[PDB]
């Protein structure tokens, strides 16, 4: 920010120290908001995972997070997510021309 | 799904390490083929 002076506390329960693994070699993090994005997370750590948000799948406790929420739902805030690859989706995305 | 209408069932993951589905070991969200976490509910 860089001379807010507004409160120089916000986050507190914020902020979440996103822990991401990939396959079993790596495990990474994404640090980000509670709340800040998911979606657009995606999209950042999709070349430092080699995951594109589109293909890309956050699984946590089972759970399927993706971009179409946001982090605090999935309260990812120090836990390492995982990563995965599935098959190409060409058939439930059909006319691979736009992105494609 | 068909089985379970709108009830997720958690005879349904897919551990994508072992590209085979399972049937975790929900206390930790491993998988009982190699007890690594990469399963997702279907
Ligand atoms: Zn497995």
């Amino acid at each position: 920010m860089a001379h807010h002076h507004h409160h120089h506390v916000d986050d507190d329960d914020k902020m979440l120290e996103v822990l991401v693994k990939t396959l079993d070699s790596q495990t990474r993090t994404f640090i980000v908001g509670a709340q800040m994005n998911v979606k657009e997370f995606k999209e950042h750590i999709a070349a430092s995972v080699s995951i594109p948000s589109e293909k890309q799948r956050l699984i946590y406790q089972g759970r399927v997070l993706q971009d179409d929420k946001k982090l605090q739902e999935y309260n990812v805030g120090g836990k390492v997510i995982h990563l995965v690859e599935r098959a190409p989706p060409q058939t439930h995305l059909p006319s691979g021309a736009s992105s494609g | 799904g068909s089985m379970a209408e709108a009830s997720p069932h958690p005879g349904r993951y897919f551990c994508h390490c072992c590209s085979v589905e399972i049937v975790p070991r929900l206390p930790d969200y491993i998988c009982p083929r190699c007890e690594s976490g990469f399963i997702e509910e279907l």
